[PDB]
């Protein structure tokens, strides 16, 4: 059985929308502290003194459901990394707040995008953030094995997609993740959400990301295909790929609105829980190292 | 100086007993401040310094609708996170009579004077939140014939055995810092594998307001425990006691505990060598409360029947933060 | 609460999104609730301006299932909005328009609709997400025409041109405006003043030329651009924090609308300097509408709940 | 935050070239603010902030007899001991024209405004004194078309290679802290043995007085290094260029290096490992100068050609103190 989980970004009621979801199957939920659109001014009057809450109280949800059923999502207006000096400090606080908030709420985990070569500033911050209290909460990196700009339809009649194959630009998203996390100093709080796309890249550019603390996988429902009886599947190759993740234990978030208006939500999930049964089962020596994967221990010396 | 998380204002906001005390206390200062035939035409301003998630402010309103007499409320908060729930709170429930305004009460510059500012910043041994500091700083808003609640505070301190204790200390050396810094900052626990060697003793006292033309909280203090068995010291038992209004009280000293209040377990003061005592002899222990703009701490050393390093001489172990 | 109509909910949301004069005089109104326990937003017809925007004196209104990002007027009483959800949605005002109702809720975006334009014809819109993709609508079908993944990050605002149904301007975070033209095989072309500037937050077609816009930065500068020689001929620093929205008079010596994140409403000539400029609001200024009755009535709405009717000279 | 030393006073005195160049200073600016036929019925009043053991003061005065003009003076100084100095230089010497002053500049109540304040509160790097905080504390009582003394200062930065000092640093490690502090700290150093691998570039700037409605002091600036030899980057080198007046000014930058100016060596910003660097790359590096109420400090890394940790996250291991 999988462990998986729904991202939203909409909620217009915490307590419905957590309902839905649990009924769905879901064992958790990705979602804003934050409105996603309620853009925050630090320094400035007079938006600075804008009349409070800032956001929906703490109270809506017991200790339990946060610390166990939100994950929270940074607000996606927040650019550490901005040019603009103005934006960059506003995102600098607003960043800051949002982080707060989720230790507040004692959350496991928080998201925050990884979409861009430069993450200097973000890293920062968050690096900052990390030495400031105690807590253990993680942070996942929401990071594509394909860069949005190399996804993009070749439709800009004057900006051709550059079609000649570059075995380094194809792999230009895993260095934006290396160089963050070696700013970071390799914290242990910081993971990967790596982001699923409809391309899977070159089998070469996910290799890469082999090694690297995956602790959950996001798939958008828009490269779900469809089968003879209107059921949302997955390509081969894609079916490769989950089970190389479902080897490696992590947890697999469904993204995205219902692209089969037939069946409920529950179909992508009932899929994936599919694929999972639908695994060779351990052999005797998996079974035995069961506990003991990644587990560092010092060598016997029997004499 | 740094944030509660919500959890922490859940847990100990499930206490039977401290809110209702307070409820009392306000109900008290009411009655006392406003005489019956004002009732209608005197409205009483009223303050929260760390309103938190807000449930002192619901005490101040059963308060008021229980002294049958009508107040406004400022809840003044620090923790912008709390503050989210105290904005929920006046918007879906207390209506305009209370005001929230998040900052520091040292900070805040209020529009008006209180009747009564309303606070709960103590820690296991009273002041070592900082509670003074931040009333002393709050003040100039207060009437000149207000009350604060609490009105008063006082620390205690008695000498322990206990070996178990020791143990725990000494395993709370930790990489990168002083070897013997574990032994030179005080912790909150459940003392239980003990012995108290000599009954609790007043050690520091602070009174709210503060009308004196030099404010200081620094402080020195010296005890003298007399000790009847024969055994070994490893460290020093905080309690307190704390005057709300007039006769309603709060206590961790444990003669004179509040029933049923867990909200606030002891503090333990340790020292890095323990000291053998015999029956008939005096423990002579030293407390100097310290500070400067930034931060405040605590320096202790025992004197009698031996002697023992200044503790934490400089808070170079351990400072409680401006 | 003198009137409050049926349908109609007893409390307007505190963020004033959206504010559209139709062309009788009435005036429509979005907003959401971005902030407290239910994040929602609502819809409002005030066939008295004036009163706007209590609750009581109201025409119309209703509850959307969640906040609203965009509208905008289809025709004369259609209602079309940008959702939270994810959703396009279409409300058809009332016969007698003291109702407003679910026409349709399609939910085709993977993320927040930030962006919707009506095209000339009246018979398709095209939408922007932050799933970085525009979808082109048959509004009588409701279906999805055409879907563009143009952009590189999250679409910010696509503007329909005037008077061509197949023309449409769109800019987006990854730095590029895009010209369209859906009857190219490839239909979008990159057009921006092509040294990489601050990032476009707005954009407004001019009514008269149809060959002419403006587009606002993030930086506060709007800027005047002609299509066919594309050397961004003006520029003026208008305000102090980025610009998200600009709107033109309906004069036929059209004045030009910019609003800003500075709270400051300012209106421009035709070579962009400053004739007037309003610190009314005292939040983001989110909409500007011209009174199609009276030509220097302009009205802003703002994230302080403000409606304020502006004096242009 | 902590008091230097007499000796320390003594070294620096001996400067052949900054105090002249102060002198210098105030005397162009005394003609430009007082018109000739002004010049007995015009008394201008000057400030000393950090007189020290009055050497400025002294400076001040110099040029006042030497642009024919007439000068009030306070000179004000934290330093309980050079204080001192000061006060038994007032009486055997300067007179009731001098006023001393013995408090901090960002606390002194002043009993009118200056014309000029004068100051020499600068570190290896401009503002790694806190010289902006503590001018901007003091801004309040200079006359609204008040100069400022200097006028304002920027800090450089050039990237090194030296194993030598690599290993100077390493050898820096102590028990107690963390065992790679020694990297994340800056150090002022006689740079010898070492090679700088691309030219200085300006970093940080503070103007004075500063007329911003919103004060920030805390900064961030990205360089980019074009670095033309196959080398390993061990660090960076930090210098100083500061206007005093007009044309008048001090510089440590190598380029425009002041002549016999020994009062500061260069600063060098360390990094826990060092970076291959191949002939024709470049080297990009960020800095941020960061802050609370109670104190300011640096973090900084390599962006390129590899990214290096961020250093001193937090000021975790150095601050300047409040
Ligand atoms: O050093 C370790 N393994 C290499 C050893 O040479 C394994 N052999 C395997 C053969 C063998 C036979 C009899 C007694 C001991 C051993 C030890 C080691 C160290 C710590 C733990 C373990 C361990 C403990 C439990 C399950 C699996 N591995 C193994
Ligand atoms: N100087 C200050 N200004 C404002 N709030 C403060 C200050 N110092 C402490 N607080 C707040 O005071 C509260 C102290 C709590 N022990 C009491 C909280 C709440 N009234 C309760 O009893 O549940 C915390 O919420 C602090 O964040
Ligand atoms: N905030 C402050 N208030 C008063 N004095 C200060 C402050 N900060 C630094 N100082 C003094 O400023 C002086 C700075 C010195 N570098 C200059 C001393 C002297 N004028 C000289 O050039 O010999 C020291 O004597 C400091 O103690």
């Amino acid at each position: 059985r999988v462990s998986s989980g729904r991202d939203l970004n909409c909620v217009p009621e915490i307590a419905d929308t957590l309902g839905a979801v649990a009924k769905q199957g879901f064992d958790f939920l990705c979602m804003p502290v934050f409105h996603p659109r309620f853009k925050r001014e630090f320094i400035q009057e007079p938006a600075k003194n804008r009349p409070g809450p800032q956001t929906r109280s703490d109270l809506l949800l017991s200790g339990r459901d946060w610390n166990t059923l939100i994950v929270g999502k940074l607000s996606p207006w927040i650019r550490p990394d901005s040019k603009v000096e103005k934006i960059r400090r506003n995102s600098e606080a607003a960043m800051l707040q949002e982080l707060n908030f989720g230790a507040y709420l004692g959350l496991p985990a928080f998201l925050l995008p990884l979409n861009q070569e430069d993450n200097t500033n973000l890293a920062r911050v968050l690096t900052n953030h990390i030495h400031t209290g105690h807590h253990s909460s993680m942070f996942w990196m929401r990071v594509p094995l394909v860069a949005p700009e190399d996804l993009r339809d070749d439709i800009i009649e004057n900006a051709p997609t550059t079609h000649t194959e570059e075995y380094s630009g194809e792999e230009k998203t895993w260095m934006w993740w290396h160089n963050f996390r070696t700013l970071c100093d390799y914290s242990k709080r910081i993971a990967v959400a790596l982001e699923i796309g409809a391309d899977l890249p070159s089998n070469h550019v996910i290799d890469r990301w082999l090694g690297e603390p995956i602790k959950a996988a996001i798939l958008p429902t828009s490269i779900f295909l469809t089968n003879k009886k209107g059921f949302p599947v997955l390509s081969k190759m894609h079916q490769r790929l989950i089970f190389r993740l479902l080897k490696l234990e992590v947890q697999f978030i469904i993204t995205g609105t219902n692209h089969h208006s037939e069946k409920e939500f529950c179909s992508y999930l009932q899929y994936l829980e599919y694929l999972s049964q639908n695994r060779p089962p351990p052999n005797a020596y998996e079974l035995f190292a069961k506990g003991y994967e990644d587990y560092l221990q010092s060598p016997l010396q029997p004499l | 100086m740094d944030n509660l998380e919500s959890q922490t204002y859940e847990v100990f906001e499930k206490d039977p007993i401290k809110y209702s005390q307070y409820q009392q206390a306000i109900y008290k200062c009411l009655l006392d401040r406003v005489p019956e035939e004002e009732k209608d035409t005197n409205v009483q301003v009223l303050m929260v310094l760390g309103a938190g998630r807000g449930p002192l402010v619901n005490a101040s309103l059963r308060a008021a609708k229980q002294a049958d007499r009508r107040i406004k409320l400022y809840a003044v908060e620090k923790n912008p996170n709390a503050v989210v729930t105290l904005e929920n709170w006046q918007f879906e429930e207390w209506g305009s009579q209370v005001t929230v305004v998040s900052s520091d009460m040292r900070e805040w510059v209020a529009p008006e004077k209180a009747d009564i500012i309303v606070s709960e910043l103590l820690g296991s041994f009273a002041d070592n939140e900082l509670s003074p500091e931040c009333l002393d700083g709050a003040q100039h808003f207060l009437k000149d014939d207000g009350v604060s609640i609490p009105g008063e505070y006082t620390s205690f301190l008695a000498p322990i055995s206990s070996s178990k204790l020791y143990n725990e200390v000494r395993a709370c050396r930790e990489k990168d810092r002083d070897p013997e810094a574990q032994f030179e900052m005080p912790y909150v626990v459940r003392l239980h594998n003990f012995h108290q060697l000599s009954a609790p003793q007043p050690c520091f006292t602070f009174s709210h307001p503060n009308r004196d033309p030099m404010i200081d909280n620094n402080r020195y203090c010296t005890l003298e425990f007399p000790v009847e068995v024969n055994t070994v010291l490893h460290g020093f038992a905080g309690y307190f006691e704390t005057v709300l209004y007039q006769d309603i009280t709060l206590s961790i000293r444990p003669e004179t505990h509040s029933p049923g209040m867990f909200s606030w377990f002891p503090i333990l003061f340790p020292i890095k060598q323990p000291i053998t005592v015999r029956e008939g002899q005096t423990i002579c222990v030293r407390f100097w409360r310290c500070s400067n703009s930034k931060k405040v701490w605590y320096e202790w050393a025992v004197t009698a029947p031996v002697c023992s390093a200044i503790h934490n001489p400089t808070g170079r172990s351990y400072t409680i933060g401006l | 609460e003198w009137n409050l109509p049926p349908n109609a909910p007893a409390c307007m949301e505190r963020q004033l999104e959206a504010a559209r004069y139709r062309s009788d005089g009435a005036l429509l109104l979005g907003a959401s609730s971005l902030s407290g326990r239910c994040w929602a937003g609502s819809l409002w017809l005030f066939k008295d301006p004036c009163a706007a925007p209590n609750e009581g004196f109201c025409s119309a209104g209703v509850q959307t299932e969640a906040g609203v990002a965009d509208l905008t007027w289809v025709g004369e009483r259609g209602i079309l909005v940008a959702s939270d959800s994810g959703a396009v949605e279409l409300w058809e005002l009332d016969e007698n328009e003291t109702l407003i109702v679910s026409k349709f809720c399609k939910y085709e975006h993977d993320d927040i609709v930030s962006t919707v334009s009506v095209l000339s014809s009246g018979t398709q819109a095209v939408s922007g997400s932050k799933d970085i993709c525009i979808k082109v609508w048959d509004l009588a079908q409701q279906v999805v025409l055409s879907s563009y993944r143009a952009h590189a990050a999250q679409v910010t605002c696509v503007a329909a041109s005037p008077h061509k149904d197949s023309v449409f301007l769109s800019c987006s975070e990854d730095n590029r405006i895009l010209l369209w033209d859906t009857r190219c095989p490839k239909p979008a072309s990159q057009i921006g003043c092509s040294a990489p500037g601050y990032l476009p937050t707005s954009l407004a077609w001019h009514p008269q030329q149809s060959e002419v816009f403006v587009f606002g930065d993030e930086n506060g500068t709007v800027s005047l651009v002609d299509t066919k020689s594309t050397s961004c001929v003006l520029s003026s620093a208008v305000h102090s924090q980025c610009v998200t929205g600009l709107v033109f008079s309906p004069h036929s010596v059209p004045f030009l609308a910019s609003l800003s994140e500075d709270c400051s409403l300012a209106v421009l000539d035709s070579s962009l300097s400053e004739l007037f400029r309003s610190q009314a609001h005292r939040d983001f200024v989110r909409d500007a509408t011209w009174s199609p009755l009276n030509h220097s009535l302009l009205t802003t709405v703002g994230w302080d709940h403000q409606v304020v009717h502006h004096v242009v000279p």
